[PDB]
């Protein structure tokens, strides 16, 4: 896997350069940024359980036929599944907050998900519909003013978007 | 490729759990460590090829059969001391990385990985690299913790090499 | 899914051999028990929407506190009563199957398994299931061998929940 | 796998809905006739090695062409293989019978069994024979109103045959 | 298929190795043999027919019953004295195919692998063919280091069957 | 795998035939010559890391761009990884001499290998210059008359290059 310094290096590793003044200083933003960017971690993680269990209840309400008998998602092995899967899309989706780089989500999680979900019968736009849930549900938590210095985060929300948006794609 | 980071999501991913406040003070750590590692990123970066030109000197000094024996392993052609500059030069620029990278992992994967194969198939001896590297370890011109960042990844080359 | 005849089967096949006496006997036994446990699935079938409003109504009166306290997994709504009455429901219908299929399969398959994962991620207390199931048992109807065949699979039940 | 009685509940379960009155005298039919279910079962068993080796005469009596030199069942090696595949097809049509249902059959030998020998370079078409011959010489066993108490079991023989039938279909 | 040569190779490549000076001998004393061998081949092939028609008679004069019994394993038919005369034509061309090789390998992959099974399917004696064999043992006509040969293959497949 | 001579009896075996008097005599010209045969096999195996280093610098010479920052031998893990696939269709080389044989070489490193380089990137047709170039440096090798009793291997080295050659056909 990558991260956000070692992407910046194997993109100039393939052209024979050096790292440009350009790039170091973005990746020095980043740095005095590390703080907020771990905080976003700590908070997504401390509340794992409740932003899948707020995801699946509001795809549910939504999707009533997934928990209908016959349904994807009904019986309980398959409610613990969906709901496996929600928990395992999100802590991949805090690894690339925490490493500021999509490679361990796409390499460990999104590669050939689709396919998977395909032959299993899994209704790849209803993962899609959760993931977009859990990503209202975990902005709302890593965003919380309460408890935590001011100051702006607009840039690591839409950052941590961009990693459930990109969970939805591939799924979709 | 191995970095702080990478080696904190990795052992997470390995036990298949979230990460822990551990594995958040490595990061807390490797960002204290980053802005100084970047100053010395850009350091050596402004002097590669002043670098470059002085370590080939200094092997060609050390070893001058190097530019005199016949061999397609020797600079003693344009096309042998073009292969030995090109080679300096890789040393440069990815330990360059690996203070941008804050870790080994640029060095590993792009270099030492496979280094002894290479240098036994093309014949290239290691004492020629090492001979290049203490150049550069005494012509950087860094101070403090950027010339101790850059040292510590100039010294993992050299025992790399021996 | 489990029954005595899928085991025989699995047994068999995980030896890579042909059925023996012993499963074909095994077999026999199922058929033994098959006609009685086919009449209490019946039996309850025909009582499923009495046991349902029945259990549910037990489970308030234990636990006052589901009908009047706010929250996604208490019955204090309309739409939390109709979870309740579904959840019930299922409960009572995967026991019938159990009684058709001669073994514990469609409650493994279709409700134990999970079970653990769904109550806490959705904070539903094992407590008001099993209330519900007490109630089912009390108030089945059955005597003899079919009651004895739908005590073990409600027991069952309880136990998984406990 | 499911036997006769899961197979009604999973159909049920689909359909959130309680097994009917007329499932359930259908299933106790089933169990009424049990005996001679497990006759078939038993007399299948007993005499697997006489039913494949009589099937197996009868194929290379039809297909000269599978046993001479070049043919797909020339060499000892090759023999041994096709009169495995047949007692395999044959064991699991007995798990079948005993079960009341074909799933143990499509689950665990028929699924992908065409293309794994359209790789070996195996004729399906004739492996279809050879398991057809398996049926006549099952079905005189199973059949035979020596030494059973006499009664009727053209239902079982059918849906023997049916198995054989499904495993013939889905190697041709 | 089993030969010095492919058994060499096979170690080799298991190894993950280039061939040895010990291979290399192996095959030189594969190519020593091979003369004599490929002479025995050319021997018993040019005989094949006579052999045949000879070691068929000799089974059906040690068990009379083979011709005069009824049923599918006999050659009390002209169908199952087909059988036969290609079941001993099958041992004399697989034995010749064991001389050109220089080693069990045909023996091996076609006759032997499987050779009980089949014979326990289709009700047919070993003892029978240990008799067609010590014929064709008795009447191949060779001697000297073909004779060996032929005889080290003849005796492998009569151990085959016993 | 097969060897010169088990090619010929499995070709025989199909059509149920004796080897030929022509096809044993062929065989006997095989061992008569089989000194030779062991030299190609000793001189390429005892060499074998020059015949890969030559090659290798002359693909490297014609093809700078697979060197160059961002080409597929460029980092020493890569150009490692080259070198060792050279060293292996060579082995293999080797052993189909060893054997007067090609199937050890299709079976264990020629079969799927087009496939498996399309699936990593690596340019099948650059490998088969290799593989060309380690053909002419090794029949150089194996063809020196010093140090060897003076005679014949011209039908020897056809047969060498017929197998680089199949390698070359195997990954373009
Ligand atoms: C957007 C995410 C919200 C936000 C973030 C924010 N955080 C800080 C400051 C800090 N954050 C931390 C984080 C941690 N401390 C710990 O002990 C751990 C566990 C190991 C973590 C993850 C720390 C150490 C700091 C500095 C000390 C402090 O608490 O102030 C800021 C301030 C700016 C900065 O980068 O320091 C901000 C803005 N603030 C918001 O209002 C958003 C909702
Ligand atoms: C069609 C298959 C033939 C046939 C069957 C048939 N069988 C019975 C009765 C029985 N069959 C058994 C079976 C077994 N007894 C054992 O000990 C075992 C091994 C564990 C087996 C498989 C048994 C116990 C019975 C009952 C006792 C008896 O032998 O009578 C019947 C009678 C009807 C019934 O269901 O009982 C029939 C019809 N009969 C035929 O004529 C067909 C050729
Ligand atoms: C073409 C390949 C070149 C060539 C070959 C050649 N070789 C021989 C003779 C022999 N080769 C060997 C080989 C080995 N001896 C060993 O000890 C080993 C290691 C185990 C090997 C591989 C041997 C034993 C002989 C015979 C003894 C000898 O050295 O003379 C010949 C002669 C003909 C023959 O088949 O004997 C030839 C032609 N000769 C050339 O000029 C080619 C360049
Ligand atoms: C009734 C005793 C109490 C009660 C019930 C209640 N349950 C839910 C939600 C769910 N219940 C289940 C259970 C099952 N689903 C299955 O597939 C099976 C097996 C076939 C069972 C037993 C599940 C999975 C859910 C969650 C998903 C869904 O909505 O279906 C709720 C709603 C909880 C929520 O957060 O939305 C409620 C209220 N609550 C009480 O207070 C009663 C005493
Ligand atoms: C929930 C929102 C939806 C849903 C999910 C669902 N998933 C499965 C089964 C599987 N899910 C995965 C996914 C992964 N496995 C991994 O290791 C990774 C990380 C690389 C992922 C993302 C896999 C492999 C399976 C199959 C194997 C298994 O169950 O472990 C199910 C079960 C399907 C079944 O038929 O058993 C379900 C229900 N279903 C819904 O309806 C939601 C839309
Ligand atoms: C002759 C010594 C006695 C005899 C022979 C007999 N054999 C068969 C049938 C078969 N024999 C073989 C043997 C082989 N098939 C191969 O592929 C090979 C290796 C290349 C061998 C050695 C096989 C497989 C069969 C069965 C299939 C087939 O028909 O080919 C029969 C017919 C048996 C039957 O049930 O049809 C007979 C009669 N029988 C005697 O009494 C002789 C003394
Ligand atoms: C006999 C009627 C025909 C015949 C058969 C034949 N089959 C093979 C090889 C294989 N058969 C199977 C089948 C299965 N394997 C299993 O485990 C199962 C249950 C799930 C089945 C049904 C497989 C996998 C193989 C390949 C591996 C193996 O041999 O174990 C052969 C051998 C082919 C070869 O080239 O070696 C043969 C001859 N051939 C005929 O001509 C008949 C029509
Ligand atoms: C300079 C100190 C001495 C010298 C150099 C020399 N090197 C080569 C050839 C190669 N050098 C490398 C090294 C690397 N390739 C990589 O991808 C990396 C990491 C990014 C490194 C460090 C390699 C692989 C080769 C061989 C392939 C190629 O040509 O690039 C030569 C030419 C050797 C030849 O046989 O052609 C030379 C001359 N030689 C001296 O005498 C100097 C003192
Ligand atoms: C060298 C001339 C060219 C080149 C080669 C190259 N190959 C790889 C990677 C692999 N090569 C193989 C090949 C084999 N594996 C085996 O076991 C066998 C025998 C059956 C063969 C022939 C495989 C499987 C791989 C992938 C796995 C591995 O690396 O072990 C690479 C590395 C590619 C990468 O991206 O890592 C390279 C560079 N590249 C060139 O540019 C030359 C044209």
């Amino acid at each position: 896997m990558l991260d956000a310094f070692t992407k910046v290096v194997s993109q100039a590793d393939t052209r024979g350069a050096y790292v440009s003044d350009a790039e170091i200083d973005a990746l020095k933003e980043m740095v005095a940024a590390g703080a907020k960017r771990m905080d976003v971690v700590n908070r997504i993680t401390g509340n794992a359980s409740t932003i899948v269990a707020n995801a699946a209840r509001g795809l549910f309400a939504e999707q009533p036929q997934l928990i209908a008998p016959g349904g994807n998602a009904y019986t309980n092995r398959r409610m613990a599944a969906c709901l496996r899967d929600m928990e395992i899309i999100l802590r991949y989706v805090t690894y690339a907050v925490f490493a500021g780089d999509a490679s361990v989500l796409d390499d460990r999680c999104l590669n050939g998900l689709r396919e998977t979900y395909q032959a299993l019968g899994v209704p790849g736009a209803s993962v899609a519909t959760g993931v977009s849930k859990m990503k209202e549900a975990a902005i709302a938590i890593a965003n919380d003013p309460n408890g935590v210095t001011q100051g702006d985060c607009s840039s690591l929300m839409a950052e941590l978007g961009s990693y459930f948006d990109r969970a939805a794609a591939a799924v979709s | 490729m191995k970095t702080p980071l990478t080696e904190a999501v990795a052992t997470a991913d390995s036990q298949g759990r979230f990460l822990s406040s551990t594995e958040l003070q490595v990061a807390f750590g490797r960002f204290r460590q980053a802005t100084a590692s970047l100053d010395a990123a850009k350091g050596l970066s402004s002097k590669a090829q002043s670098l470059a030109d002085g370590a080939a000197n200094a092997v060609y000094q050390k070893f001058p059969y190097t530019t005199q024996m016949q061999g397609n392993n020797f600079a003693s052609t344009p096309t042998g001391k073009a292969k030995c500059a090109r080679d300096i030069g890789y040393y440069i620029r990815i330990i360059t990385y690996c203070l941008i990278a804050g870790g080994t992992g640029p060095l590993d994967d792009y270099l030492i990985g496979g280094l002894a194969e290479i240098n036994r198939t093309f014949d290239l001896s290691p004492s020629w690299y090492v001979e290049a590297l203490k150049y550069i370890k005494a012509n950087h011109g860094l101070s403090g913790d950027p010339a101790v960042e850059a040292n510590s990844y100039i010294d993992y080359a050299i025992n790399a090499l021996s």
